[PDB]
RNA sequence: AGUAGAAACAAGGGCCUUUU
């Protein structure tokens, strides 16, 4: 009896059902809710309408009988006095987005990509660091060249921009990459320009006279339209860098069967192919210059540090070459909370003039000439922001490659199955992707280069990225899903589309991708009109 | 283990547990005690010792 | 030329392409929300009538049962007729068998009465009613049973239904005490703070403690309902509904005759939160809670009354400024009322109507939902919906079926004209709208068979995993050196065998994984020329270093690891090669620094009243560590308490270590002398 | 006999007598008389 | 030792305060858990990031001060703050020169799990990469080949009777069953230097098949699901033979036989089967490697969802999953129900025979020899049903089970002539009804099996439809085909429960559950067959 | 100045909070 009675005990402290509530005397068999009266007085004030106390809908539910006579009837009265709308979309056809007006959206990404201009030094390995490299370039002379002229072909705020100028070159002069707290540097900054909480005990409506006191109007966004300049870029983005292996890589390990090798060949390819666009020489310089700065927040907080923007390559087939675009700097970055906010300022080259309407940001100073022959200098100053979770993602853009590598051989492995054969470098050389249109034709070129167009695609969705563009891309699919119903003639149909056209140009604001995609997306629905339906011109 | 009866089949033997179920039942009391009258009908079996 | 990536939809497969929309590859990113929130959930109740509770003496909107202002029905209606909820529920009950639910509620009965109230921990962030901030739920439940202990006398209970008797008594006492920099507060304010329910901006809500078990029960029946319906999808996930999918579409392509034809729409329910009542959820479980005991009966019924009663706080007030934005004034919800002129007319049309329901930081709704509260519950209720069949239907030869999970459904409908198709539609609707259960008409669409979309899941022939959702799990979470790369790639290896992920995207992932590995950690190859003091040192003593392949990838190692070998660690493919001082220095057990992973060198472990007490627990849980071996892999359990185990436990060591081990009869006489005063001093003082 | 600490927080008593009688044939068998 | 007297002043010290001596005195130990929460409940949203932030900072890494000083390891060898009196490149330098353990040869009985990993994937010969649209089914499976698996209550008692004996519990029933595998488990990590908590998490992982619902093609075996993701894909495969590798189909095979032969010893017994039967499974055992196994705890363990395991696992009272069968076949029902209706029905002649039919709609998935369906049955008759198996038998085989579990044709309206009331019931004085007397006619010869397929009716394969069509000899289309057969390429993913019903069974092993369907019976197993069993007792007379 | 969203930052406390 002693040894069960042991064993059970033990199974059951393990269950926590060692108490009364399992194990009672004779006395203790009633377990109960230990009803409240203020509960109660509770549960018979939300017992609805009809009812009055819990009693009552517990004795007409527990014996709730089914009459669907009156259930019908009542379903029949609700669909009558709707008339819910059913749309084919045949008949009822898209009409073309909207898009907003005004003036052309403007450059917005921290670094100038196609306007930069970039100066080269053989690699040192023992001098690897940031400071070090900003050094060894600024040794040769050339930088110290640089001597900005008072007037800016553009902007506001010149004076600052150029003490700062000073400041820096000669913070580097001293090998302190240190800045003072000047006139200049806190209102670039900022450092005192953040409203003094006032108390509300100590209000009166004296104080309210005395300055004026209202609720904050919200000043909600301003609609600007489609950018011209988009496509330039693009196109400049699909071209060679005149160096390879901008973006780090690791290394490939060994093999052992078919599979492996298979894997290893295409990544070898497409690694080779997409190591000497220009896209990935601003991956480099973003993966760097972000992991510099994020290395100097973390360390110095509270001194206004100097931090340069650069990148590594390699010339073709050979050296390594250490490149540096321009120069960074970051106000103080006391990032106490997640998501916080931190100030810097961005100097970079260009041998370009300005647009007015892309370049709004900048402030552009004539900075002499240099050679390649000699050629003029513009020294674009801007003053930008950032955050934690913007540095990891950009120092973590490297992601790209993944989503394109999985697009590239989702669509060759499945050309190749449908064939019963190894079927991609015909499919990578052959296969013939639409790409734009050129006087009025539609251009096409082999995956191969198209690539290039992916790539393009994931890093801008990487840098512009918001919730503009989330609600945008969120809604455009019910588009390109009747898109699909409509090619295999698979009679869709809708509710209400032009609530979701509405909803759609909610979210198109002062973001030059959206827009430009909205463009994109409309000029696809009118070219497949030709040979499809359920779109309107 | 979602019901009572397989927590006393863990150490109680499944007969007695059937026995204490088709007593509750009889009595028409909660099943929760499955658990306790199987316990003592085993005690008296087991006491019994042949 | 015009560069538009588009073009490649016009002469290739939709699907096999859509991945590339997802901005997925980039990060993502009050009081007005909320009181637009409040304001569309009264008004979505189209009636008027209005009681007046005596214990709140706050003006009551009853959203059941009384509908009225059948304008523009179309849009969202949070009216609920309970005769149709219960029609539509003894259809489901027939359709699944006699006593359906009976057995359900056993299940769960079998599971609430033994479970621990520890579990409670368990949970995301819960407001607290003491400080009046969101806190982990251990600190607040902490937090609580010490007022508890501070008020009455310290908690005995250790299970749930006591917790939950403890509740309920503690809303009827007079006065609570609870410790502080240890104010007391009068039952009204507890009353009140008990509801309060805040919210998180990930929106989402935030309910007190004193609800949470009460919900967690309701949940368990709602989940034990769910798991057995085969047509729905919320607790299950991936493969699953997938396959449940296939089974539903073969099964629509057999049953329907040649003359009929079938359609699919896409649904995205609207205003989902705002719509239900748990007023009907009150009568639904009463229904259900029919038969079996009446302690299920109360304890089921309890949550939806304290959901119905439910008080909302409004949090960080409005911000006031100058022109010129020099200065700035902070102003909280409960200031508010004073300030009524000092707002925009938009902001005062909505405050306005609102007073009479406000009360101080917070705003008393009689229903509406939560987002995240009863996820499975209304799941049950709308899956209600897709098994309903009358007369008209078969008598036209019509009829629909489908798949609904939270807010996001599936339908498949069946007929033999267009005029009927549409007529059946407007039946779903109608029948839907009979419970509140809306649909959107602009996010919602359908077509002819096989195209679908069910929660970012687009199916056609085949079913192209989305990856997008995926792919910010390939990162290092960043726990150390041992764990982070085998992690990431068990989550390469998991997302291959179900997101169908191809080779070399996973080669790719794994190359991109290691070298953000070797760039957190400060670590490179030896052959590279990252030059640092730790790669100094190790190049130098790589000399000594006589197996280059064998090195480890914090240590100046090299990837060995592909496709084929993702479910091996490094640590175990390298063991052959591993110079025998290196491993024998790489394994040490008793080093300084020293879950499918290997513990290695590599491994690193890098408001104060709370603090207090949370060293105190520390301190206790230590020491009984430090006796007993065993504390944490299998729970204790006995009648002793800490100190007796404690005793006695460390008296048995010193008679074993003095009768063969090095110790003195003097040390073992006053080791048990010190034990003695030691248990004299405990019993004595308290 | 002699006194033991078992497991965590249990003393109990153990006498060194082998007693482990077959409980299942016991109890069938009471329970096959109960039918009758 | 002095550590001894240490603790025992911290426990005087402690007792000396009023807080902590009366949680310490009040209640049981379990509150340590509780307590456990309580304290050290922190969490971080970004972890990532976080570590990249601490990782830069001059002083990372934490170090016990009495580990350093007892390495006697250079404070900075080379100008490097190896701690200030730590950083990351210290553990560098104790891996590359320092304080080496005396062996490390234990670390391969920790992991044995892993290593067992990697020694089996050395023996894969690699064939070819090829290119397909592979036919995947989702369906639950195991992924770790383990030997003697248990639950997770034997586990707990394993390891605390492995490591920590000094506070072992009181000795459980498997403990002392099990003994051999307790002493080898005590021998290998005892007196030991060891991390025993992480020793414990690892025996606990060596002792669970991780089983998962997945997608699957070819063979099941644990050996292949564990790297199934380097075998094929969606679109690809790559051969590989793993036939050889932790054979664990021969035992379960061997534990089928042992009680099929038992289950069909115990039939003799009319009055007493039941009781024969649990006696005969009690004093029987078998040899799984090294250890010997009783029979009783290996069936409870198993997961064959197979008749002979069923009704072995009803007579111990374990409970098993809600799975039917009917013959060498497989049922799920997935939705529906029903109650018993008798039908008469005429042998020859006149001679009435009564079955008994549900009445109720009733979907059903079914799996026979590399074939699947998903039929559906109403009132006494097959509504329909959906095939997407590979075999043109085992499809015609799966139709005619399909058909005779419902009951439909003219056949049990009027009987064939051929069968006789001979072999209607009473083979041993059991009566055996209609439906197990058509399966024994169908498997007697093929002809019958034609004669019931041309029951059901024929109709001219319409167009379009030709493709999903199945003729006499299971063609994938024809002109004429049978009717409401519908066919379809790729294998039905089978449905998921975790459910538990209890369910007994009758003098005559009839197994009910709680309703009156017949789960499983003895006259849905091969009729006889002899096998000389290896490493097995029969200590029964 | 700047960022971005449907609200917040534009340091906070009393002197403190370098290698892809």
């Amino acid at each position: 009896i002693f040894s069960f009675l042991a064993t059970a005990a033990d199974f059951l402290r393990k269950e926590n059902m060692f108490n009364e509530i399992f194990l009672p005397d004779n006395e203790e068999t009633i377990i109960e809710m230990k009803k409240g009266k203020t509960f109660l007085e509770l549960r018979d004030e939300s017992v609805p309408l009809p009812f009055q106390t819990y009693e009552q809908m517990k004795d007409y539910c527990e014996k709730f009988k089914g009459n669907p006579r009156e259930l019908a009837s009542k379903v029949s009265q609700m669909q009558s006095n709707i008339k819910l709308p059913i749309k084919h979309y045949e008949q009822n056809k898209f009409r073309q987005i909207r898009l907003p007006k005004g003036p052309m959206a403007p450059y917005t990404h921290k670094f100038l990509m196609e306007e930069a201009w970039m100066f080269t030094k053989i690699s040192d390995p023992e001098r690897s660091r940031a400071g070090e490299i900003l050094i060894d370039f600024f040794k040769k002379g050339n930088l110290s060249a640089i001597r900005p002229k008072d007037k800016p072909l553009q902007g506001k705020y010149p004076i600052h921009y150029k003490n700062l100028w000073n400041q820096i070159k000669a913070a580097i002069a001293d090998r302190t990459m240190v800045i003072n707290e000047n006139d200049h540097s806190e209102f670039l900054g900022g450092i005192g320009r953040a409203s003094k909480k006032i108390p509300e005990i100590s209000l009166t409506q004296d104080v309210i006279t005395t300055e004026g006191l209202k609720q904050s109007e919200n000043k909600l966004p301003e609609p600007r339209s489609f950018p011209r300049w988009f496509n330039a870029e693009w196109m400049w983005a699909i071209k060679d860098s005149d160096l390879t292996g901008w973006v780090p890589m690791a290394e490939y390990p060994p093999a052992d069967n078919e599979l492996e090798d298979y894997a290893e060949h295409l990544n070898k390819t497409m690694e080779g192919v997409l190591q000497g666009t220009n896209c990935a020489r601003e991956m480099g310089k973003c993966i760097l210059t972000v992991g510099a700065l994020m290395t100097e927040c973390r360390l110095f907080p509270g001194k206004i540090k100097v931090v340069p923007i650069y990148a590594r390559s390699k010339e073709r087939k050979p050296s390594e070459m250490d490149c540096l675009f321009g120069i960074c700097v970051k106000s103080k970055s006391h990032l106490n909370k997640d998501d916080g906010m931190y100030t810097i300022i961005t100097f970079e080259f260009s041998i370009r003039e300005p647009n007015l309407e892309k370049h709004q940001k900048y402030t552009v100073f004539e900075a002499g000439h240099t050679t390649v022959r000699e050629v003029p200098l513009y020294l674009y100053c801007r003053t930008t922001a950032l955050s934690k979770i913007k540095n990891d993602w950009l120092s973590k853009a490297r992601r790209c490659f993944i989503t394109t590598m999985d697009t590239v051989e989702t669509i060759c492995l499945r050309e190749s199955a449908k064939a019963e054969e190894n079927l991609v470098e015909k499919t990578l050389n052959e296969k013939q992707m639409w790409i734009g249109k050129k006087n009025g034709e539609l251009i096409a070129q082999p995956l191969r280069e198209a690539l290039r167009v992916q790539l393009v695609q994931q890093f801008y969705f990487c840098i512009y990225n918001d919730s503009q563009l989330e609600g945008f891309c969120n809604e455009q699919k019910k588009i390109l899903m009747a898109l699909e119903g409509d090619k295999k003639n698979k009679s869709s149909f809708g509710f209400n589309p032009e609530g979701l056209l509405e909803k759609i140009e909610e979210c198109l604001i002062n973001n030059p991708m959206c827009l430009f995609m909205a463009q994109r997306l409309n000029e696809l629905v009118i070219e497949a009109s030709k040979r499809g339906a359920k779109f309107f011109k | 283990s979602k019901t009572f009866a397989e927590i006393a089949e863990a150490f109680l033997e499944p007969e007695a547990v059937r026995i204490a179920k088709e007593a509750v039942e009889e009595y028409g009391d909660h099943e929760r005690k499955i658990i306790q009258i199987g316990i003592h009908f085993q005690v008296c079996c087991m006491f019994c010792d042949e | 030329m015009e560069i538009n990536p588009y073009l490649m939809f016009l002469n290739n497969d939709v699907t096999s392409l859509i991945s590339t929309t997802y901005p997925y590859t980039g990060p993502p990113p009050s009081t007005k929300y909320t009181l637009e929130t409040i304001k569309r959930t009264y008004d979505y109740s189209r009636t008027s009538v209005e009681k007046t509770s005596k214990v709140f003496n706050i003006p009551r909107r009853k959203f059941c049962n009384c509908l009225e202002d059948k304008d523009e029905l179309v849009k969202p209606t949070g009216n609920v007729d309970i005769s149709s909820l219960l029609g539509l529920a003894e259809m489901m009950e027939k359709r699944m068998g006699e006593g359906f639910f009976k057995h359900c509620v056993m299940e769960a009965e079998t599971e609430i009465l033994k479970m621990h109230f520890s579990r409670l921990t368990e949970g995301r962030q819960t407001y607290d009613w003491t400080s009046e901030r969101n806190m982990p739920a251990a600190t607040a439940l902490q937090l609580t049973v010490d007022a508890i202990k501070e008020t009455e006398g310290p908690f005995k209970g250790t299970t749930m239904l006591e917790y939950c008797n403890k509740m309920i008594e503690m809303l009827d006492w007079k006065e609570i005490k609870f410790k502080k920099v240890i104010d007391s507060i009068k039952h009204d304010e507890f009353l009140i703070r008990a509801l309060t329910i805040n919210t998180m901006a990930k929106a989402i809500a935030t309910p007190g403690m004193i609800v949470r078990p009460f919900s967690k029960i309701v949940e368990t029946v709602a989940q034990k309902i769910c798991e057995k319906l085969k047509e729905s999808g919320l607790p299950v996930g991936g493969n699953e509904k997938k396959a449940k999918l296939k089974t539903t579409v073969t099964s629509l392509n057999a049953r329907m005759n040649s003359d009929q034809f079938a359609v699919n729409i896409t649904g995205d329910n609207s205003k989902w939160n705002e719509c239900q009542q748990p007023e009907a959820y009150l009568a639904l479980l009463a229904y259900i809670t029919k038969d079996s005991s009446d302690l299920m009966k109360d304890l089921c019924s309890v949550a939806p009354v304290l959901f119905c009663n439910k008080f909302v706080k409004l949090g960080q007030g409005i911000r006031l400024s100058n022109k010129r934005k020099t200065k700035e004034v902070i102003i909280k919800a409960e200031k508010m009322g004073k300030y009524k002129n000092l707002m925009r007319e938009e902001y005062k049309n909505l405050f306005e109507p609102l007073e009479k329901y406000i009360q101080k930081d917070v705003c008393f709704l009689p229903g509406g939902m939560l987002m995240g509260m009863f996820n499975m519950l209304s799941t049950v209720l709308g899956v209600s919906t897709l098994c309903y069949m009358d007369e008209e239907l078969k008598a036209k030869g019509c009829f629909w079926t489908g798949l609904q999970s939270s807010d996001d459904f599936v339908l498949f409908a069946v007929a033999s004209n267009w005029s009927n198709i549409h007529w059946t539609i407007r039946r779903f609707n109608a029948v839907c709208k009979l419970i509140g259960i809306n649909m959107s008409l602009e996010k919602s669409y359908g077509s002819l068979p096989e195209l679908f979309e069910f929660t970012s899941m687009f199916f056609d022939g085949e079913f192209v995993s989305n990856l997008a959702m995926e792919l910010p799990a390939f990162t290092t979470a960043g726990v150390n050196e041992g764990v982070d790369f085998t992690a990431a790639m068990s989550i390469i290896k998991t997302n291959m065998i179900n997101n169908s992920l191809s080779p070399s995207t996973a080669l790719m992932a794994l190359r991109i994984c290691l070298q953000e590995f070797r760039a957190t950690y400060r670590v490179h190859p030896w052959d590279s020329r990252v030059k640092g003091g730790r790669m100094k040192i190790i190049n130098e003593f790589i000399k000594t270093i006589e197996n280059k392949d064998g090195l480890l990838i914090a240590d100046g190692g090299k990837l060995m690891n592909n496709i084929s070998t993702l479910h091996i660690p490094e640590e175990v493919l390298k063991f052959e090669k591993m110079d025998e001082q290196y491993r024998n220095r790489v394994f040490n057990p008793k080093n300084p620094f020293t879950n499918e992973a290997v513990v290695s060198t590599h491994s690193f472990r890098t408001m104060r009243a709370m603090m207090a007490e949370e060293k105190r627990y520390q301190m206790v849980c230590d020491m009984f560590k430090s006796v007993f071996e065993s504390a944490d892999i299998n729970p204790p359990i006995g009648a002793m308490s800490i100190g007796e185990a404690i005793e006695e436990k460390l008296l048995e060591r010193a008679k074993m270590k003095r009768d063969i081990g090095a110790i003195e009869d003097s040390e073992y006489e006053e080791i048990k002398d010190i034990i003695r005063d030691a248990k004299k001093a405990r019993l004595e003082s308290r | 006999k002699v006194r033991l600490f078992v497991g965590q927080g249990s003393v109990r008593t153990f006498k060194r007598t082998a007693s482990q009688r077959a409980a299942s044939s016991d109890v069938n068998k009471n329970v096959k008389k109960i039918k009758m | 030792m002095s550590l001894l007297l240490t603790i025992a002043k911290e426990y005087k010290r402690l007792c000396q305060d009023a807080k902590a001596a009366q949680m310490m005195t009040v209640g049981t130990v379990s509150n340590y858990t509780t307590f456990k929460k309580w304290t050290t409940s922190r969490k971080e949203k970004n972890p990532s990031l976080r570590m990249r932030w601490a990782m830069s900072s001059k002083f990372p890494i934490i170090a016990n001060k009495r580990m350093l000083e007892e390495a006697q390891i250079p404070k900075e060898h080379n100008n490097v703050a190896l701690w200030e009196d730590a950083s990351a490149s210290c553990i560098n330098y104790w891996n590359f020169c320092g304080p080496c353990v005396n062996n490390s040869e234990v670390i391969k009985e920790v992991y044995k799990s892993r290593f067992g990993r990697l020694e089996r994937r050395k023996e894969i010969m690699w064939k070819e990469l090829r290119f397909t649209l592979v036919d995947r089914q989702r369906r639950r499976v195991d992924t770790q080949p383990v030997e003697q698996r248990l639950r997770t209550g034997e586990i707990k008692d394993l390891q605390m009777w492995t490591l920590f004996e000094d506070e072992a519990p009181l000795a459980s029933k498997f403990i002392l069953d099990n003994y051999g595998l307790v002493k080898e488990m005590r021998s290998k990590f005892a007196n030991k230097p060891l991390n025993k908590e992480v020793v414990a998490h690892m025996l606990e992982k060596q002792f669970n098949p991780e089983s998962r619902f997945l997608p699957v093609f070819g063979a099941i075996r644990p050996e292949r699901m564990e790297l199934i993701h380097a075998l094929g894909g969606e679109t690809w495969i790559q051969e590989a033979n793993t036939a050889g590798i932790s054979n664990v189909d021969q035992r379960k095979n061997d534990i089928r036989a042992v009680c099929r032969k038992v289950c069909l010893a115990a039939n003799a017994s009319i009055m007493n089967a039941k009781s024969k039967l649990v006696e005969y499974i009690k004093s029987t055992s078998m040899r799984i490697g090294e250890t010997e196994r009783k029979l009783e705890e290996l069936i409870l363990e198993t997961d064959d969802v197979s008749p002979e395991v069923t009704l072995c696992k009803s007579a111990l009272g374990g409970q098993l999953g809600k799975t039917l069968s009917f013959g060498p076949m497989l049922l799920k029902k997935i939705s529906g129900s029903g109650v018993k209706v008798k039908d008469t029905v005429y042998i020859q002649g006149v001679r009435a025979v009564q079955f008994e039919y549900w009445s109720e709609q009733e979907e059903f998935y079914g799996e026979y020899k590399s074939a699947t369906a998903l039929f559906s049955r109403k009132e006494r008759s097959l509504e329909w049903i959906t095939i997407g198996g590979g075999i043109n038998e085992d499809r015609k085989r799966l139709l005619a089970m399909c058909m005779i579990f419902c009951r439909d044709g003219d056949y049990f309206k009027d009987a064939p002539a051929t069968i006789t009331m001979a072999d209607l019931s009473t083979k041993l004085g059991r009566e055996i009804p209609y439906q197990y007397v058509m399966m024994n006619w169908i498997q007697k010869s093929e002809d019958n099996l034609e004669a019931l397929l041309y029951s059901r009716g024929i109709v001219e394969t319409n167009p379009g439809k030709m493709g999903s069509s199945m003729g006499i000899d299971g063609s994938k289309r024809a002109i004429k085909s049978l009717r409401a057969v519908t066919i379809q390429s790729g294998k039905i993913d089978m449905p998921e429960s975790k459910e538990k019903i209890h369910l007994e069974l009758s003098d005559n092993l009839e197994a009910f559950d709680s309703s009156g369907r017949i789960v499983a019976t003895i006259l849905d197993l091969p009729s006889d067959k002899k096998v000389t069993f290896q490493d097995v007792s029969f200590q029964h007379p």
